[PDB]
């Protein structure tokens, strides 16, 4: 064990420790609950007039509709009176939104997105996928409630009808995680109630795959200089195993459905010398094709 | 409670029970796996705290007691109830039945003249559930097998709760006075109220 | 005198009126508590 | 000056001097350069 | 026969406990009292003092307006005196020196008996409900009952319970308490593990404490010139019925909504000129157990449905057990306290422990579960709350609470203006005393 | 340039002494329209709540309500909790003021939040069971066979 450590270094064994376990998963399939609380917050806090584009944007977010959400909107609207100008604008807009809710349609997309964290490109992609009536698997490296609360905030805003979001602790650096995660992603979609509570692993065949997981350079353990070597596992090799993993599930459970993997290539290799990371690493994606 | 002056002779115990031993003493107790039998030896060193059995003689040799040979079974209470419930429960349960017998029998006949939520139960206790209480505090500290329903059965209100579950089935009020010695008359007051 | 002699006076009820027909009575559970005048008929021997 | 301060803090008009602000004032009376013109407190030191 | 010392490891590592460093001595309780009385007594004793401090101080001032036999004490317990009980059964079997007053101090009524001896000194009624978890609301019911019949014009209503060793092992054995080893496995911090109506709700967090309220005749409150915190429009306890099944929860609290316009719930409202739609807030028992939450929800959903609650005018519900945890005896009083504070401030407290609403609760459309505080300002008033609590063994209860300003409307403009004058002077003098 | 801009700091003079305290609690009325008759309702038949209080994991009714509605204590919130938790003591010895009870140090009302509340939050509300009975149910509970 001393010889093995001598070759690989100090940080590699410590960072390769397992993380994922099947019992920490959290599923948010409720729009119906979050849409009701979302409307009443608008109705009470209404200030800006009808000229707002936010009212049109929020109406598209309130486009999630069924017998449940209609019973909410159609009510607070019918309970609204002629008392003031805001009450005149709210009642009319709500009645129109209640009518548009009745005829509302939906789409469906099943996606798995990594590197979805706050203030990132993928986070803007995630909320937009949710805006497109999709089903999205969102992974987060940090499992802390501050990260957990963010995705709840992001979902309760951009969620439409038919939209289901899934947040999980995940580490793309761990092969065990990758195997365990997709073994969870590909199994059943079943919940067994016996004497106890057992949730059989939810099976959704991925349409889109977004490997936006992006390790950053933070060297507290002294790991500096060896990272570009390790990330080559993460950015490519572990992606390869991730692509291979979902390929097995698709083949074993026998789907002809093509998983669309968007490969986050770095822009225009060779014409920039200043990036230092992106430009060189992503040129082998042409070799991956 | 006595402090052991010199190390006690080792005794055989299970791994689960012996690890527990370590959680109290740990500087003062010593536990080891026995390689062959997988069980553990428990050795108490000097300085451990031991509780040693003794006795006491008391002043009260006489009390007013329900006639010897009384059984809730003779009255027709099922054995499952007798087990699961405190002795005090058997008193209020049979009394309630015989209390009804003064007029009507079937408790649901009340639901003919009355909506079930208009049936009330006001039942006082000075303590109540005494047995079930003393059963937990002995049993737990003694690790003896004792029932899981103990704290439910020690609630002075649970006794007539048992009667409402078993007999009347009313949908209405339940109150349970504590009047010390005066609960009975205190109960009537609220029953009237 | 019938109770004293036979050991009859204590009968622990199966609660027939509660579950009497598995499907509707669980559905009728709400409707019972909601409406005031719903009660027991005597002729069926105390049905809900 | 008084108006300027207590306009900014209008609550000063409706409330009590804080129980911890009482010892502070009595403390200031003792450290004052020229001895206080009044009697702030009736106590053992009242003669002083 | 020898009894040999051993040990056990248990599941519950966490409880909701009074802030560390609390002393009855700091509040001013004498050392002689602290010794002689159970820990539960220190809770009800200090609470009673602070309860009075809301209006008057000297308990004998009540004897100015009222003959002492018209002062009542209605104080509930689930168990009460727990320490003093466990002190005897250990101590006696252990022959350890223990107090001689033990059985007196284990009587769940003795705690407020201690308060009546030490403080109020009233010559009037004493009642001490056992409602299991529902004692608090059950106590209010009888406190209300004592006044209307002229038996007593001033009552103290409340409930209290303690958290000890063998209180925990009774619940954990009964399976009703949330298992901490499982909570940590799911990545749940101690503050986040009590979650009402949540999909993941694992069972209740056990707590300790006590609380009390002073209920009085409306005519007396004006005459004494004390603060009016709220009007109790109704109070009721309700049983359930015959069944074998242990998970099957009591639904009998629906009996208050029976009759529609003729119902006790609606008539209580109607007498103030208040409608069924005018109950904005229900305070649920919200035990966070899987048995209680959906049942209490179905219950509140139905009591609204038959009384003609306007479709989609949902009752906004708070769960205080997610914060304070569940104290058996003093459960519904803490909710009773919160409800008064809801009415006067207008603010509806959030459930901040809610990650996700249980998908089963979707079937209830007259119920809304709020994760974030909705704060009602001066332009956004509120009207009437409802406290509901489900105790063990078919103990269920309902307390309808209504805003104070509904009562001031019965005085006529001259006397209404005269009362506001007195109440204003009391608040200033009350802020002083406090 | 930008690292340098981040690497080149400066100190704009800030002279501030802040304190925390408040007026006695007031009440904010709500706007409610009521059409009512006066003499109709018997005041003797009505039950009205005069006052109330509670002792619980979050402290009294004042501090508990602050934590429930707000989620954070005010000046009076931390001042009251620090008093109830016994962090702050009152001495008539010279310097005549509020003192820290643990370390025996004089304290003002401002630093109460900074010096205490971090520890207050931990040791109030819901937390791991602190053993005042010399027994831990979860760790070691005495058994006798």
């Amino acid at each position: 064990i001393d010889l093995v450590t001598a070759e690989l270094g100090s940080d590699w064994p410590r960072l390769v420790a397992p993380t994922f376990d099947a019992r920490k998963a959290v599923v948010f399939d409720d729009r119906w609950a979050s849409a009701r609380e979302d409307l009443v917050k608008l109705w009470l806090a209404e200030e800006g007039d009808i000229d707002a584009q936010w009212e049109q944007l929020s109406q598209r977010f309130e486009g999630t509709g069924h017998v449940v959400a209609t019973q909410a909107n159609w009510w607070q609207g019918k309970a609204l009176a002629a008392g003031r100008n805001v009450h005149a604008s709210l009642f009319g807009r709500i009645a129109a939104g209640a009518e548009n809710p009745g005829k509302g349609r939906y789409s469906d997309e099943v996606a798995v997105v990594t590197g979805a964290s706050k203030g990132s490109i993928a986070a803007s992609v995630v909320g937009q996928l949710l805006d497109g009536g999709a089903t999205v698997i969102a992974t987060t490296s940090r499992l802390d409630d501050d990260r957990l609360a963010f995705y709840k905030q992001l979902y309760r805003d951009h969620a439409r009808f038919d939209a289901t979001l899934w947040v999980v602790p995940a580490n793309m650096a761990s092969y065990s995680d990758i195997d365990k995660l997709v073994e969870w992603v590909g199994t059943e979609q079943t919940e067994s109630l016996g004497p106890q509570s057992i949730h059989l692993k939810d099976a959704q065949t991925p349409t889109l795959l977004f490997p936006f997981a992006a390790p950053r350079v933070a060297g507290d353990m002294s790991e500096v200089g060896s990272r570009a070597e390790m990330e080559m596992k993460v950015l490519l090799w572990a992606v390869q195993r991730l692509i291979s993993g979902l390929s097995k599930i698709g083949a074993e459970r026998d789907i002809a459905s093509r998983l669309h993997v968007v490969l986050p290539g770095s822009p225009n290799r060779g014409m920039f010398g200043g990036d230092g990371a992106y430009g060189e690493a992503k040129s082998a994606l042409d070799a991956l094709e | 409670s006595v402090f052991l002056d010199k190390d006690f002779t080792f005794v055989v115990s299970s791994e689960a029970d012996a690890r527990a031993f370590v959680q109290f003493d740990p500087e003062h107790t010593v536990a080891r796996p026995l390689p062959d039998s997988s069980d553990w030896e428990v050795t108490r060193k000097a300085g451990t705290e031991i509780r040693v059995p003794r006795k006491t003689k008391l002043s009260r040799t006489v009390g007013a007691q329900i006639p010897t040979g009384f059984d809730p079974t003779v009255w027709g209470i099922s054995p499952d109830m007798a087990s699961s419930i405190d002795r005090v429960a058997l008193w209020n349960i049979v009394a309630t039945v015989d209390a009804f017998l003064s007029s009507g029998f079937t408790p649901t006949e009340l639901m003919r003249w009355v909506h079930p939520s208009q049936v009330a139960s006001t039942q006082g206790t000075g303590m109540g559930g005494m047995t079930s209480m003393q059963t937990m505090y002995h049993g737990n500290l003694l690790g003896r097998a004792k029932p899981n329903d103990i704290l439910q059965e020690v609630l002075p209100n649970v006794v007539a709760a048992h009667v409402m579950q078993s007999y009347v089935g009313g949908y209405g009020a339940m109150v349970h006075p504590v009047g010390a010695c005066a609960t009975a008359a205190v109960s009537v007051e609220e029953g009237v109220d | 005198v019938s109770a004293i002699a036979g050991g009859r006076p204590m009968y622990e009820k199966p609660a027939d009126r509660r579950f009497d027909h598995d499907v509707p009575e669980k559905r009728q559970e709400a409707a019972m508590l909601l409406s005031t005048d719903a009660r027991l008929g005597e002729n069926d021997q105390y049905v809900l | 000056a008084i108006t300027a301060l207590l306009q900014r803090y209008p609550d000063a008009e409706t409330v009590v001097l804080h129980p911890a602000d009482v010892p502070f004032f009595v403390e200031l009376c003792k450290t004052l350069g020229k001895p206080v013109n009044f009697v702030p407190v009736i106590d053992k030191d009242v003669r002083r | 026969e020898i009894r040999v010392p051993r040990k056990t490891k248990l599941s519950r590592t966490v409880g909701a406990q009074i802030p560390t460093g609390f002393d009855p001595t700091v509040w001013g309780i004498s050392p002689d009292m602290a010794s002689s009385i159970d820990r539960v007594a220190l809770w009800n004793i200090v609470a009673t003092v602070d309860a009075f401090l809301s209006s008057g101080f000297t308990p004998t001032e009540l004897m100015r307006w009222v003959h002492p036999s018209q002062v009542a004490s209605t104080q509930g317990t689930g168990m009460g005196g727990m320490t003093s009980m466990q002190t005897m059964y250990h101590g006696n079997l252990l022959g350890r020196a223990k107090p001689n007053d033990i059985l007196q101090e284990v009587l769940p009524n003795v705690v407020a008996a201690h308060v009546m001896q030490s403080y109020v000194g009233g010559y009037g009624a004493m009642v001490h409900p056992v409602g299991a978890c529902a004692t608090a609301a059950v106590s209010v019911e009888e406190g209300v009952d004592k006044i209307k019949l002229g038996k007593a014009d001033l009552v103290i209503a409340g409930g209290f319970d303690d958290l000890t060793l063998e209180a925990i092992i009774g619940f954990g054995d009964m399976a009703a308490t949330a298992d901490t080893e499982m909570m940590r496995a799911k990545g749940i911090s101690d503050s986040k593990f009590s979650r009402a109506n949540d999909r993941r709700r694992l069972g209740f967090l056990e707590a300790q404490g006590g609380g009390t309220i002073l209920l009085a005749r409306g005519d007396l409150a004006l005459k004494m010139g004390l603060p009016v915190l709220a009007v109790v429009g109704y109070a009721q306890s309700f049983a359930d019925g015959v069944h074998t099944s242990i998970p099957a929860p009591g639904l009998g609290a629906l009996g208050a909504a029976r009759g529609g316009r003729e119902s006790t719930l609606a008539r209580s409202l109607a007498q103030l000129g208040v409608g069924a739609d005018d109950i904005a807030v229900i305070s649920k028992h919200d035990t966070s157990t899987l048995a209680n939450d959906p049942n209490e929800t179905e219950l509140h959903e139905r009591i609204a449905d038959s009384m003609g609650r306007a479709p989609g005018n949902p009752l906004f519900i708070v769960s205080q057990k997610t914060l304070t945890g569940h104290a058996k005896g003093g459960a519904a009083v803490f909710q009773m306290m919160g409800l008064c504070q809801i009415l006067r401030d207008g603010v509806i407290p959030p459930n901040r422990s809610l990650d996700c609403v249980d998908d089963e609760l979707a079937t209830s459309g007259h119920f809304v579960w709020v994760r974030e505080p909705l704060d009602l300002r001066g332009k956004f008033p509120l009207k009437a709350g409802l406290v509901t609590s489900l105790g063990f063994g078919h103990v269920s209860g309902l307390v309808a609470l209504v805003h104070p300003e509904a009562f001031i409307a019965a005085l006529d403009p001259s006397e209404r203006e005269d009362y506001r004058t007195r109440a204003e002077q009391r608040m200033l003098a009350g802020q002083r005393r406090l | 340039e930008m690292s340098g801009a981040a690497d080149e700091s400066d100190d704009e003079a800030p002279a501030g002494t802040i304190r925390a305290l408040p007026s006695p609690p007031r009440g904010y009325n709500p706007a409610p329209a009521p059409e009512w008759d006066d003499l109709d309702v018997d005041p003797a038949d009505l039950v009205v709540i005069v006052g109330g209080a509670e002792l619980g994991p979050y402290g009294s009714s004042r501090t508990r309500f602050e934590m429930e509605v707000s989620g954070e204590l005010s000046a009076a919130g931390v001042l009251e909790l620090a008093w109830t938790t016994g962090m702050v003591k009152w001495e008539d010895d010279p310097k005549a003021g509020w003192y820290d009870t643990e370390t025996g140090e004089l304290v003002p009302e401002c630093e109460i939040v900074e010096r205490y509340h971090d520890a207050v939050v931990e040791r109030c509300g819901i937390r791991e069971f602190v053993d005042d009975g010399a027994i831990d149910p979860d760790h070691a509970s005495p058994l006798l066979v």
